[PDB]
């Protein structure tokens, strides 16, 4: 995964 | 009510500096340190430094040369400055307070500041209607061609939350963002209830209130 | 620095189940570990301090255990509102460091999308560009296929999709597909259709409009 600053969620 | 409120998001040009203000309430800066943490795609959560109640500062080792933290006890303000930003310093920056004056369990967080590092220009969005026409109607607003992130969208000044979906922004091939926000409502409400999407792009100080209704 | 390894990377569970997050430190840190929740668009929220100690305001279903190098965050009966990422933090050694996170995903029954299509506004058209939007609302699982056809020609390369995070109340997703055309291209064609295929649909769903009707 990688943190996504647009959602503040991990994007996997 | 312990609260930490940070200054707004925006663009920093590469090799230039980032400044953020953290205004606190419900406690005194003479009694608690304030920490700074960032969250980036490349490195996730990263503690950056702290200004202690007595004014001393500690900085995490990779930042000691480009970070400075100051404060004004009387104004309840903490000032964060980081120099020579590069593209991978794009991140959410937070201030935070621990439970105890000396510790690092971060019980209270600022709302975060999205900092984008880019040579581009700030640009405010255009807002277009997604106009409706089983018993449920969908309507929405298309918030197009803005930079940098983020934009906030509410409906009916926050009074309408049920059934709202605001999608993650997508970066278009133009280098500008776009997003849509939609809500589902009873189709028999479209005549007498007004539906307004409230759009705020703080980086460009662009505010738009857009009524969405069925087209003729 | 101390390296913290969180596992699994993605924790997929059914509602009501007990769930366990693992955080393992590269060397002993005693019980000096704290846990945080991060919901969509949110700031981290402190859940557990010093491995096992409760935090005011946090639901009782959250607990923690462990000492030395292996630590566990537990949710004894998971709810849809627990959809979030979960992070551990050590502070036995300066500087304090965080793990990479575990994403919590919630299983639910299959739900077919409700589909809506939106033509471009006349306001946008006078800018020279037409955006056509197709909405897929409140579906599960996340995988879905949206195909655009303009006068029965499959469009390729001129659409983008955005998918929400899992909804905290009903565990569904929604998706928005945007087809971008020049005004000139838009005015040259009549039938605009979004065709949706999804596990909960026995056959594809097509929504369409005719330009100028």
């Amino acid at each position: 995964c990688q943190f996504d600053q647009s959602t503040r969620r991990l994007k996997c | 009510q312990v609260q930490l409120k940070q200054s707004g998001p925006g663009l920093v040009q590469p090799s230039q500096s980032l400044s953020i203000t953290c205004t606190v309430s419900g406690f005194s800066l003479t009694n608690y340190g304030v920490h700074w943490v960032r969250q980036s795609p490349g490195k996730g959560l990263e503690w950056l430094g702290v200004i202690w109640s007595g004014g001393n500062t500690d900085y995490n080792t990779p930042f000691t040369s480009r970070l400075s933290i100051n404060k004004d006890n009387s104004k309840s303000q903490v000032f964060f400055k980081m120099n020579s930003l590069q593209s991978n310093d794009t991140a959410i920056y937070y201030c935070a307070r621990a439970l105890t004056y000396y510790d690092y369990e971060f019980a209270y967080w600022g709302q975060g500041t999205l900092v984008t590092v880019s040579a581009a220009s700030t640009k405010g969005p255009s807002v277009f209607p997604l106009a409706p026409s089983g018993g449920t109607a969908a309507l929405g607003c298309l918030v197009k061609d803005y930079f940098p992130e983020p934009v906030t969208v509410s409906w009916n000044s926050g009074a309408l939350t049920s059934g709202v979906h605001t999608f993650p922004a997508v970066l278009q091939s133009s280098g500008l963002y776009s997003l849509s926000s939609v809500v589902t409502v009873p189709s028999s409400s479209l005549g007498t209830q007004t539906y307004i999407c409230n759009v705020n792009h703080k980086p460009s100080n662009t505010k738009v209130d857009k009524r969405v209704e069925p087209k003729s | 620095d101390i390296l913290l390894t969180q596992s699994p990377v993605i924790l997929s569970v059914s509602p009501g189940e007990r769930v366990s997050f693992s955080c393992r430190a590269s060397q002993s840190i005693g019980t000096n570990i704290h846990w945080y929740q991060q919901r969509t668009n949110g700031s981290p929220r402190l859940l557990i301090k010093y491995a096992s100690e409760s935090i005011s305001g946090i639901p009782s279903r959250f607990s923690g255990s462990g000492s030395g190098t292996d630590f566990t965050l537990s949710i004894n009966s998971v709810e849809s509102e627990d959809i979030a990422d979960y992070y551990c933090q050590q502070n036995n050694n300066w500087p304090t460091t965080f793990g990479a996170g575990t994403k919590l995903e919630l299983k639910r029954t299959v739900a077919a999308p409700s589909v809506f299509i939106f033509p471009p506004s006349d306001e946008q058209l006078k800018s020279g560009t037409a955006s056509v939007v197709c909405l897929l609302n409140n579906f599960y699982p996340r995988e879905a296929k949206v195909q655009w056809k303009v006068d029965n020609a499959l469009q390729s390369g001129n659409s983008q999709e955005s998918v929400t995070e899992q909804d905290s109340k009903d565990s569904t997703y929604s998706l928005s597909s945007t087809l971008t055309l020049s005004k000139a291209d838009y005015e040259k064609h009549k039938v605009y259709a979004c065709e949706v295929t999804h596990q909960g649909l026995s056959s594809p769903v097509t929504k369409s409009f005719n330009r100028g009707a």
